[PDB]
């Protein structure tokens, strides 16, 4: 899956 | 870090407006310990921090950054009793991988020989203690030099600082 | 509370080094504070965490049960709740009984 | 009391069976009636005492320590001593400082 | 004894089970040793017998 940061 | 100037009156919304200019990806210091707090009590046995990742990595594929986000969720929810299964442990990571999921927005062998190998590493530690001979000495004392190194390498760096590079050179 | 199986530890001192467990490294760091020359705790250098090994010469805390005499109370009837007196759930959390 | 070294337990669960130790009977039992399915507890024909082995899923305590900010205090000069006004050692015992 | 110990964790084998279930059975002997016991008492040998 497409890694995303924390918001 | 970084105390915007009415903390107590800025509201949610326009407090994480300030808080995203400066900050990347960082679980932070009081969030990291947040959650290995929750792991520790709240996990079954043996179940880590690591195990919970190599679980929301491959039944439900999350990167460092996403499970990140699981986590955080997991950590607002947290139980108010230890989970006895293993396989209750991973029912809790469903649910709250879930819960990330429509938070964020996004839809969802060798194992014999690691059996094997346990057991050969036990008979070397049975075997190193029959014969009396401590196997982590080494990492000891070189964790106690690599400790007086940085202090060394402290004072140096600061003579540097006042005597500068032309003068000590 | 069960007067029946009353909760309480007992020290013992481990015989023989236990097996290492996974630990935070803050959490692996207070428990070095503690045991000093009777614990290591080392980096697991891919996961960033600690491995927590108790030496021989330890002190450990071991839970054990003990059976009590007083079996009975004057309790407030069962089901009584300041919520429906109509006391707050803040109040109810935040004060004592 | 040490400001700067805490004392506290922290809970962990035994991953794999502890090694037995020695206990009295009294003892052994309170352990078993804590513990049930995760210990066994066994006579020692020769001596009467029994062995007690932990296993695996059990909790234990294993303490840690805890460096504290409050440092310092406004304490009664150190050697008062309740015994030098004239205080009788069984009030000493007997009663908080 | 080691070698043991840690081979039959390997072999996931209880090596304390046989007295575990014996030390159960010990107990329901004395049990209904017991109700017999008394009944006897109660009734007396002549009759029991």
């Amino acid at each position: 899956i497409a890694d995303e940061p924390v918001k | 870090g970084t105390t915007p100037e009415k903390p107590e009156e800025t509201p949610l919304e326009e407090l994480a407006e300030t808080f995203q200019d400066t900050f990347s990806g960082a679980l932070g210091k009081q969030s990291s310990s947040l959650l290995s707090r929750l792991i520790s009590s709240k996990m079954p046995g043996g179940f880590t921090i690591t195990v919970a990742r190599k679980y929301l990595q491959t039944r439900w594929g999350l990167p460092s950054g996403r499970q990140d986000g699981v986590l955080l969720v997991a950590l607002s929810n947290e139980p108010a009793a230890r989970l006895g299964s293993e396989a209750d442990a991973k029912a809790f990571l469903d649910s709250m991988a879930q819960k990330y999921a429509s938070i964020v927005g996004v839809d969802l062998l060798e194992e014999i020989t690691k059996d094997h190998k346990v057991l050969a590493r036990q008979q070397l530690q049975v075997l190193a203690r029959y014969l009396k001979m401590d196997l982590d000495n080494g990492e000891r004392k070189f964790l106690k030099e690599k400790d007086t190194v940085a202090e060394l390498q402290a004072q140096l760096d600061y003579l540097n600082a006042e005597l500068g590079e032309f003068f000590v050179n | 509370y069960n007067p029946e199986k009353k909760e309480m530890i007992q020290e013992v001192i481990v015989e023989e080094d236990l097996e290492p467990f996974e630990a935070s490294k803050e959490t692996a760091e207070q428990f070095k504070h503690q045991h000093g020359d009777k614990v290591d705790i080392f980096e697991i250098p891919e996961t960033g965490e600690y491995s927590v090994k108790l030496l021989k010469g330890a002190t450990l805390y071991i839970p054990k049960a003990l059976r009590f005499d007083r079996l009975v109370a004057g309790q407030i009837p069962t089901g009584w709740n300041a919520k429906t007196y109509g006391i707050s759930d803040d109040i109810i959390s935040q004060v004592d009984p």
